[PDB]
């Protein structure tokens, strides 16, 4: 069950610097070239930089050669990219992959994203949102992106559904939802867990009756 | 200049045969590339590798469904009976190394919709604003318009039964299942809210309209 | 074929680092 988790996405500012990293399993990491790959908010996908098993050679594109410089720790699994002299054109998701003896991205990570801006984070204000029953959990006005919202720490797995952001007054907004017995509804106790990263804040917020 | 030129969007109906197709610039006609496949809102998987000859190696777990072909500069990539899932942006890409030196370089992608598929009216719920939010001044009436398909819906909002616009902000509608979901937020001054008869969240879908009101009270 | 030769040489090098 080969496995890439990055890590370290975060708002930073133009000319500023950010290192990022990627934490890899169910695999013999100091055997294969690692890469990193972006997407901007285009969509269009952009190599970034490859380096060979045993970290002796590092390739990069004239993009960011100079700038970047991918390295990777195999006793300890993890591969980095460190990014210095930041544009806001380098705003993107970035994503770590692993080659196969047959392809250069053969399996690729979940992405951490990283926002180039001189604009500062601005947590969200969470409000609970009441009425098989459907309850709700608005995040209103952060940035950057993303948040996280889970329900009871995760325990409300299925019936959980939660809204692609919506971009106003650069800020973002958005919904979360997640459908419950009606039995359990206002008996038993409902909550949802938002984080925002970019500010180190995390919210529990209690649902209850109107 | 390594160049690989992909139309940016293609639809195809449900059960039918899809060939997408990426070129080659003129002096790499000879070059092996690289199928991906990004669904929405996730990360960019392989499909396969494609040789001039039309040979070509498909990833752990893709169904064989899909399939590579080439002709000259072009390489493309098939996908017979095609399916829901098959929804996504397909991009291509391509390496060389000249000297000691690597390029790797990606189509623009194509995003592929898959039409026919059985129709389903939206589903919506509205929220009325939370007491703490009302406690700030201000009011946002959230409109959730879930399990519909196809994607396209026109959302609009009322306000004692007239249309209203500044201050409405939709999503773009999101894949979830077979069908789509999306969100609509109505921004009031806590006074509107409690000051209006009532308020109306209405879903335009394929001819059909759904409207669920909210009343202050 | 030649780009594909390269293609195959460079990713055993990443592994092998030759």
């Amino acid at each position: 069950e080969v496995q890439l988790v990055e890590s370290g996405g975060d708002l930073v500012k133009p000319g500023g610097s950010l290192k990022l990293s990627c934490a890899a399993s169910g695999f013999t990491f100091s055997s294969y070239g690692m890469s990193w790959i972006r997407q901007t908010p285009d969509k269009r996908l952009e190599w970034v930089a490859t380096i060979s098993s045993g970290g002796s050679y590092t390739y990069y594109p004239d993009s960011v050669k100079g700038r970047f410089t991918i390295s990777r720790d195999n006793a300890k699994n993890t591969l980095y990219l460190q990014m210095s002299s930041l544009k806001s054109e380098d705003t993107a998701m970035f994503y770590c992959a692993r080659q196969t003896t047959m392809t250069y991205f053969a399996y690729w990570g979940q992405g951490t994203l990283v926002t180039v801006s001189a604009a500062k984070t601005t947590p969200p204000s969470v409000y609970p949102l009441a009425p098989m029953v459907t309850l709700g959990c608005l995040v209103k006005g952060y940035f950057p992106e993303p948040v996280t919202v889970t329900w009871n720490s995760g325990s409300l797995s299925s019936g959980v559904h939660t809204f692609p952001a919506v971009l106003q007054s650069d800020l973002y907004t958005l919904s979360s939802s997640v459908t419950v017995p009606s039995s359990p509804r206002p008996s038993e106790t409902v909550t949802c867990n938002v984080a925002h990263p970019a500010s180190s804040t995390k919210v529990d917020k209690k649902i209850e009756p109107a | 200049q390594l160049v690989l030129t992909q139309s940016s969007s293609a639809s195809f109906s449900l059960g039918a045969s899809a060939k997408l197709t990426c070129t080659l610039s003129s002096q790499h006609s000879t070059y092996t590339i690289e199928w991906y496949q990004q669904q929405p809102l996730k990360p960019p998987k392989y499909v396969m590798d494609l040789k001039q000859d039309g040979s070509h190696s498909t990833g752990d777990g893709i169904p064989d469904r899909f399939s590579g072909s080439s002709s000259g500069a072009d390489r493309y990539l098939s996908i017979s009976n095609i399916q829901p899932e098959d929804e996504a942006m397909y991009i291509c890409g391509v390496g060389d190394t000249i000297k000691e030196q690597f390029v790797y370089v990606f189509g623009g992608g194509t995003k592929v919709t898959v039409l026919g598929e059985p129709k389903s009216t939206p589903t919506l719920t509205v929220f009325p604003p939370s007491s703490e939010e009302l406690k700030e001044n201000k009011a946002t009436l959230v409109c959730l318009i879930s399990n519909f398909s196809p994607s396209g819906v026109t959302v609009a909002w009322k306000a004692n039964g007239t249309p209203i616009t500044q201050g409405v902000d939709t999503s773009n509608p999101t894949k979830e299942g077979n069908k789509f979901m999306a969100s609509s937020f109505l921004h009031l001054t806590s006074d509107q809210w409690r000051s209006h008869n009532s308020f109306t969240c209405q879903v335009t879908h394929e001819g059909d309209t759904v409207e669920k009101s909210l009343s202050p009270a | 074929s030649i780009q594909d030769l390269r293609r195959r040489f460079f990713l055993h090098h990443l592994i092998a680092e030759i």
